[PDB]
């Protein structure tokens, strides 16, 4: 019952100046990640004339 | 006289030519369209991301 005082004390300190990029800062890694494997489908479909739905589920 | 003859020539009809080098520029917006939900909504939360807390 003791941890969530000591806990709220903590994260207190923390909002004295939270900016908390912990998760976000994990969270654009991902997104952003998702995005440079994504950019290369567009240029490629249409200088290769891929289409996009065959090659959907190995995209 | 006769004048030189060009001899047998094959007329391609007007829609197998168009289907050996018509453009495709609707189906590449539509491509484009359906591709960008899958594409960009990652996008999106990527910049979600960003924009919350790494500032």
């Amino acid at each position: 019952k003791g941890g969530s005082k000591q806990q709220s004390e903590e994260d207190l300190l923390l909002q004295d100046f939270s900016r908390n990029l912990s998760a976000k800062s994990s969270a654009l890694f991902f997104g952003n990640a998702f995005i440079v494997s994504a950019i290369p489908i567009w240029l490629y479909w249409r200088i290769w004339h891929m289409d996009l739905i065959q090659s959907a589920v190995l995209y | 006289g006769f004048t030189s003859a060009p001899g047998q020539g094959g007329i391609l009809a007007q829609r197998e030519f168009d289907r050996r080098f018509s453009p495709h520029f609707l189906d590449w917006a539509a491509f484009g369209v359906m591709t960008l939900p899958s594409i960009g909504i990652p996008l999106l939360l990527w910049y979600s991301s960003k924009r919350k807390y790494d500032t």
